[PDB]
RNA sequence: UAACUGAAGAGUUUGAUCAUGGCUCAGAUUGAACGCUGGCGGCAGGCUUAACACAUGCAAGUCGAGCGGGGGAAGGUAGCUUGCUACCGGACCUAGCGGCGGACGGGUGAGUAAUGCUUAGGAAUCUGCCUAUUAGUGGGGGACAACAUCUCGAAAGGGAUGCUAAUACCGCAUACGUCCUACGGGAGAAAGCAGGGGAUCUUCGGACCUUGCGCUAAUAGAUGAGCCUAAGUCGGAUUAGCUAGUUGGUGGGGUAAAGGCCUACCAAGGCGACGAUCUGUAGCGGGUCUGAGAGGAUGAUCCGCCACACUGGGACUGAGACACGGCCCAGACUCCUACGGGAGGCAGCAGUGGGGAAUAUUGGACAAUGGGGGGAACCCUGAUCCAGCCAUGCCGCGUGUGUGAAGAAGGCCUUAUGGUUGUAAAGCACUUUAAGCGAGGAGGAGGCUACUCUAGUUAAUACCUAGGGAUAGUGGACGUUACUCGCAGAAUAAGCACCGGCUAACUCUGUGCCAGCAGCCGCGGUAAUACAGAGGGUGCGAGCGUUAAUCGGAUUUACUGGGCGUAAAGCGUGCGUAGGCGGCUUAUUAAGUCGGAUGUGAAAUCCCCGAGCUUAACUUGGGAAUUGCAUUCGAUACUGGUGAGCUAG
């Protein structure tokens, strides 16, 4: 199935995830299809936490991916936020 | 690591005073025997050098001030080298930004081994905040003030008292009262010693 | 085989292998006697024999012992094979 | 809408088939000079009109056999 | 705003000289190794050799809300040696059948010069789970594990007879779509389980209603995969001819699908000097190093593709494999044994032996991000997140600061009294980073459960689903976290190379072509600034040197950018094949050439401006760039093609 999901990058005990639409075979921090946004959770000062691209995440969703409980959960977020 | 020991022969071999003591009393009564190399073969001032030996000496007597590594001053260097501008005036603008150099120029400290000795003992406070790094690049508009524990320190009063006799920078606008100051801008190359010679140093390194 | 499940995944493919084995041979064999009376050459022999054959093809294509494609090929040439024979 | 190419036939012996021969001008990528480089397409001709010597035109098809994956348009030039 | 700005020489042939020409040096870089030495932190990296052989543990399970058996806890009722027995309904567990998963994730680069890879296109395909929509889910039957009995074997495990359930299996019925069709017609499915309940009945224990999870047929979407074409992609001619299913066609077979993919006939074709065939080497790309550039070298760690799984040949199951921890066959090897009979494949993680100059722990947790199963609770996960070891690299910090001269002593030199070590030392006055001890303490945790409210769905206020609110519980391996605050006391913390020129840094002793040094030129045969020690100094600094390797300097394979009278270099001389190049004018074409537009050129990497780490390394937002490729539309001076004309060749 298609999925969204956090692949992680950063630094050792401070990740910074790439929200991106994925086949859900793929490794983590591998192959994906097309990436929608970050989240950064210790952005610190001007530091952005969480951009997320509400049209392409609607158009990905309409078209069966799954969102998982952690991006479902920062697209709520990022919905009530705007 | 920091160079340890003798400063003197350090200043000799140079041939000019790196304001490496505290200056009460002046060079030549603190030495002696300027005009002489340290060595048993040393020799007077008028000894002809290879143009690698003055690029070399005076790329030595830069770093030796300013008490600066090889590999921290190559890297010196190859930023002003990146940045758009005089290489030469880039590169004493970045040594002058140093958090040590700063407080030494604000007087809190009477050399700029206690300058540095005072920033690595978590004695001062940058922009609020105690910090210990003395290679910290102090930036426009910024403000360095001595902690209250560091406060009521003998040191620093005869530090600040020796600062009195010599001009305090433009750059620099200090109240000795608050053991306060604020860093205003980095130094023009025209306040700084026209002794320094960078086209030497930029030469040496770009060969 | 190393774990439990992987043994029980051979035994269930000794299995099905077994069932799917038979019912792939009931196909063929349909199609042979079908081919035999377009050999033979009688069109209403032949024409009874495909009749026959067409249900058995359909009913394996659908338990996926078969594709369906091949299904439709099968019925497809047979049926102009008969046909030729007028 | 379909890529197609012109030569000339070099073979037509086979049966429904012909060999054209395509030609085009490349630089070299490092001594500059402009030169000639060549290769040989085995194309569908259905109806055998075409000879040796004539200039045609052929786009690109399905697999027809092992070789032949081109096809003839029309016939540009006549020997 | 910006995204680039770039090019150095030296030594050595001779009694001088100029040229030619090799050799050598100064730079950058590394998955390095070795020698001497060694305090801390952050972030990375860590068998490059034997795709050699592997002890041991772990790396693929999960579902009782699909199914029948079988276990062991408690409770309640009964009796009575009286707190023991005998019964009964609910709560738990799972060997077997069954479903899904095991084709992902992880490892390695042996094979593979094109069936691979890169760029750009194409038509003749299939696709579980996911999304949308349509039509359904009726009624029967025969079996087989478990189980019971017998038997073989110490066992491990095998064999045989008789039963049994299902969402296991097979007919029959029905068919919006679907398949075939001669356009008349013909053919083909499926399975139940669970939550709640108003009325009604209940042949007595359910029906019925409703809501979910399922199952069948089909069309789109998305995802994944298969297939085809063109252009590129390392040497060798001391490898020149290669090919008969070979090249094409027809009938048939075969595949999810085009196709000599297969087969029977028909024809004699197909490839090659633009390198076929044979042969050596090699995973490919994004990228990395070097370089002014053009080029050269390279393909660890990160990402994409391919291939392999002890060595070869196969197929089964399945949506998907010709399947690392599945099956069959052949081979080599290894292990257990009571000699009856059995077992295995670390190029998964850790580890062992061996090889080697050389590369680590038989660690913790699923808390986070993902993956599998399940309605959920939850279980699994050597992926992953962390920890351990190593100066292997990069970056940062410390090993204290000021004062201190009629210039202590001691050492090294000496013109024998000075010089130097040197403000160096001692003395005097201060400070406490880091390490040590004590106290406090974020963030990585979004959530979930309980309570209350709102809205859908229904007959319903029940159930289910989606939201809101306050409050309370619960949830971290790292971890004695980062960070902050106190205490003690300079207390715990400097080595390595070099000093003839190239190339910064000079003397004295000792030895005498010896011992020795040496990158090149060269030093040493009694005053050696070149060997060894000492003093002094220079360069670096938790490092410093040596060896190895790549590019540069090397215009020393010269495209940018070289030469051939005498330095190396014109074939002994003609003719001529392929090829390269080719006079003047004109019309036309638009292949080369030039311009525009559109699509593409993955992300990461490089560069620029910012942001967060006490700074920096590092992480990260957005740009710029990706110099290319393809399609399409234009221009016609030059080159090419075509037609016509001319005469200086
Ligand atoms: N049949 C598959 C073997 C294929 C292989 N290519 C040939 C092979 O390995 N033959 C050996 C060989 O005959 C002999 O061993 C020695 N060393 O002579 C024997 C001793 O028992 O074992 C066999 N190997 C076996 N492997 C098997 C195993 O594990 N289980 C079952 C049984 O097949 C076992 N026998």
């Amino acid at each position: 199935m298609v999925v969204i999901r956090l692949a992680r990058g950063g630094a050792k005990k401070r990740p910074f995830y790439q929200i991106v639409v994925t086949d859900s075979r793929n490794a983590r921090d591998g192959r994906f299809i097309e990436r929608i946004g970050f989240f950064n959770p210790t952005a610190q000062g001007q530091a952005e936490k969480l951009r997320l691209d509400a049209d392409r995440f609607a158009h990905w969703v309409s078209q069966g991916a799954q969102p998982s409980e952690r991006v479902a959960s920062l697209a709520a977020q990022a919905k009530k936020a705007t | 690591a920091r160079y340890i020991g003798p400063k003197c022969k350090l200043s000799r071999r140079e041939g000019t005073d790196l304001q490496l003591k505290s200056g009460v009393k002046p060079f030549d009564v603190k030495t002696k025997k300027a005009n002489k190399a340290p060595g048993q073969h040393g020799q007077a001032r008028g000894g002809k050098q290879s143009e690698y030996s003055l690029q070399l000496r005076e790329k030595q007597k830069v770093r030796r001030i300013y008490g600066v590594l090889e590999r921290q001053f190559s890297n010196y260097y190859k930023e002003a080298a990146r940045v758009k501008g005089a290489t030469g005036e880039n590169l004493l603008k970045l040594l002058e930004s140093r958090l040590d150099n700063v407080v030494y120029r604000m007087g809190f400290g009477s050399t700029r081994a206690e300058a540095r000795q005072l920033v690595s003992h978590r004695s001062i406070t940058l922009n609020g905040r105690r910090v210990n790094i003395a290679s910290i690049q102090v930036k426009a508009g910024d403000v360095i003030a001595v902690h209250e524990g560091a406060k009521q320190q003998l040191r620093i009063k005869n530090a600040i008292e020796l600062a009195a006799q010599r001009g305090i920078p433009a750059w620099i606008e200090v109240d000795h009262s608050k053991l306060e100051g604020t860093f205003k801008a980095a130094p023009d190359r025209s306040d700084l010693p026209a002794e320094i010679n960078e086209s030497l140093i930029v030469e040496l390194y770009s060969k | 085989a190393n774990s439990a499940q992987a043994k029980k995944r051979a035994r269930q493919n000794v299995k099905a292998r077994k069932h799917n084995a038979s019912l792939r041979s009931m196909v063929r064999t349909y199609i042979k006697r079908t081919l035999s009376a377009i050999a033979g050459g009688d069109y209403a022999v032949a024409t009874e024999a495909y009749k026959k054959a067409v249900p058995v093809i359909d009913r394996m294509a659908d338990k996926g012992i078969i594709h369906k494609n091949k299904a439709a090929r099968h019925k497809s040439r047979l049926n102009a094979q008969v046909k030729a024979l007028a | 809408t379909v890529r197609t190419l012109t030569g000339k036939v070099v073979s037509d012996k086979m049966d429904k088939s012909i060999v054209v021969l395509i030609e085009r001008r490349v630089q070299h990528p490092l001594y500059g000079k402009s030169i000639r480089r060549s290769t040989k397409l085995h194309a569908h001709d259905e109806n055998n009109v075409a000879k040796i010597g004539d200039v045609v035109t052929i786009k690109e098809s399905r697999p027809i056999s092992k070789t032949k994956a081109w096809t003839l348009v029309e016939v540009v030039e006549a020997a």
